[PDB]
């Protein structure tokens, strides 16, 4: 499998 | 000291580091049994930021599952968060127990920016079910992750029952000022077994 | 000693760590190109317990497969598992070399219930193949892995020939006494390279 | 991808 | 010096190498929000050596994206490969910040075939856009990888501006001599953020 | 998911 990962919005919970 | 004595503390130090850091045991670690009901606990805060997609055309908004907070990677984001300071999560122990200690780790303060941790939990309390599902189960302690500690918090009961138990509540009743939302890293349920 | 002489101890000591822990490549490591066989090398112990499902419906029970015996991680439960006291497993290493070491380990004591781990490998044997299927291999080493000792142990060969293999088996003879099976989790080849 | 794990019946090997 | 001291050195060494090993926070991490943009930053090299299969069925040839170059995993082959000497990679930041370092890091020598670790990248540079796509951005710094240092290496800008970015970029202008490609473990971004 | 690995060719990148 070789899906792209992309940050439309803001960043992630941390 | 003596230089034979420095390598024996450093092994001895190195060795503890590589027992999951604590040496103890961890009845709610995902991968050595240990499950999250989901029906039962939180509503995971919803973003939409990360879309992940394959050969061109987009698929799904991934967002952290509440089974994160029972696996071992904690870096930056590997945390499950829900909506405000206060929210429930509920565990299957890989095995029946006496919980004698609890430990919730965050993220690093010096791996944060602006080394604020603001969305890391503040007081807690663990509740401890014999049967699964509701009745409401027995409080176990209440505690506080403190923002201003190390990153890993091990919490021993204040002279617990003999009880035993397989399913468990962590309860967070606060957190550390985020306006949005909770992470919530790794927590860990530690007792002897029923053997 | 001084202080200066500390830090010294503890970085070089932090480095090692940082090797793969005991500072040997691994010709076995399944990134670095080391590979498992499957149809040579044993059945998988079957246990029905832990179901995965999506969307709301049933899909399967997963249950690690002999690879992760040449995968780095190693909590509880990051092992392949077979059926009693003794079993196959084979791997075609990411080059040629010489084997010259072998590395086994178990999860520590103290991670586990009763900090007791019958389900580890005592006795074991490595073969040596230069072509692929069968035959039956050149015996390299009958070595034991220590319940007693560390987690991690290397085993140096007592004087190797000097023939070169890219598969090899590892036999597990006997464990450590659990009556339903046996648990590996991490398996490591050293050796000088054909260049 | 986002599937719920649970265990059925008991532990996993260890 | 005492052994209090000694332990106390210790705590801090262990603490510190718990911290991402370096200890700071690294914006361009992929869990913390950062991403690579692809359509910019080069083509990976083709291999055709990994065939992963499910069922019985040849599926397909997986080989190593760019992303991973902003994954924390470095065990041998956890890197991403590139056609040559010189190569292209753009990350969008988890943030906007003014950047203030970067670390590149390799596979350790001590685990590499015969100890050389010749697909290393050499000379490098770090442009920095505000605005993401193209116009050419803003040199920030041209460094060196030293192969014979440690595997993780911190580059301090020289006497940075005080203009904050959210996209960069890795510019590999050499390599230490590999024929074929060249493999980037982690790549990592530091900065003060924007508030 | 259980998908089987395999090198056909050489070692992959390092």
């Amino acid at each position: 499998f070789y899906p792209m990962l992309r940050y439309t919005n803001g960043p992630p919970p941390t | 000291v003596t230089e034979e004595q420095v390598h024996h503390i450093v092994k001895q130090a190195l060795q503890r580091y590589s027992e999951d850091r604590i040496g103890l045991a961890d009845y709610a670690l995902e991968s050595g049994g240990a499950s999250v009901i989901s029906t039962r606990c939180s509503e995971t805060y919803e973003t939409k930021t990360a879309l992940l997609s394959l050969f061109g055309i987009p698929l799904w908004y991934h967002s952290q599952s509440p089974r994160v907070i029972l696996q071992p990677d904690v870096h930056p984001g590997n945390c499950w968060a829900f909506q405000g300071p206060q929210g429930f999560a509920v565990v299957r122990l890989s095995a029946r127990i006496r919980p004698t200690a609890v430990t919730l780790e965050h993220v690093p303060k010096a791996l944060s920016p602006n080394s604020t941790i603001s969305s890391a939990p503040k007081d807690f309390a663990i509740f401890g079910f014999d049967e699964d599902l509701q009745q409401e189960g027995t409080l176990l302690g209440k505690f506080t992750y403190d923002q201003d500690g190390e990153p890993i918090q091990t919490f021993h009961f204040q002279a617990p029952t003999m009880a035993t138990y397989q399913v468990v509540e962590l309860r967070i009743l606060t957190n550390w000022g985020h306006p949005e939302y909770t992470c919530i890293y790794r927590f860990r349920v530690h007792g002897e077994p029923a053997h």
